[PDB]
């Protein structure tokens, strides 16, 4: 347009490691919040704090800001996607589910995709899975 | 709905329906289900792991799950 454009979706570069749906009747760890610097900066300690998650990192994609972290307690993706969606009342928020964790820190590693910050000492590892 | 072969939903159940706080172990899953051969575990394993039900909390051994509803 003339201005920011504002996507509802994740880039075309991410969308080959995401599970797309959200509303998913499944259990899932990684989960990704395409959202401002702002509100992903809020959520870094807020979700951190809050399921204990194993590891977290802000990357800076194209426009906005996409907040990567993974929950070690099992739970359903709409569980998660409720609590993200609640804080939508100064921002837009897409948050889906991650099909592909270790690919989609691959991708949000190169070029465009930037690494702010993160709580693991060089992102995820083996020790995060299980072999 | 139940995208599982029969022989995993039985591994899967006896962690997640296992009174231990530890969850179950590698080492308790063959102890349990001594017909359940090493290499078929740690593939049903690796599949648990995939379809997000049990985890490495904090060994590759220490398997805990959460939710298998």
């Amino acid at each position: 347009g003339s201005k920011v454009e504002d996507p509802k979706d994740f880039p075309s570069e991410l969308l080959s490691f995401l599970s797309h749906a959200v509303f998913s009747n499944r259990t899932l760890a990684c989960f990704a919040i395409y959202t401002t610097k702002e509100k992903a900066a809020l959520l870094y300690k807020k979700i951190m704090e809050k399921y204990s998650v194993t590891f977290i990192s802000r990357h800076n994609s194209y426009n906005h800001n996409i907040l990567f972290f993974l929950t070690p307690h099992r739970h359903r993706v709409s569980a998660i996607n409720n609590y993200a969606q609640k804080l939508c009342t100064f921002s837009f928020l897409i948050c889906k589910g991650v099909n592909k964790e270790y690919l989609m820190y691959s991708a949000l590693t190169r070029d465009p995709f930037s690494v702010i910050e993160e709580s693991l000492p060089g992102g995820l590892k083996e020790h995060d899975f299980n072999p | 709905a139940n995208g599982l072969t029969v022989a995993q939903n039985q591994v899967l159940n006896l962690i997640k329906a296992c009174p231990r706080p530890e969850g179950l172990n590698f080492q308790d899953l063959k102890n349990q289900l001594k017909h359940m051969s090493v290499s078929s575990i740690k593939q049903a394993v690796d599949f648990l792991s995939n379809e997000g039900h049990i985890y490495s909390t904090v060994d590759d051994d220490h398997f805990k799950s959460t939710d298998a509803e």
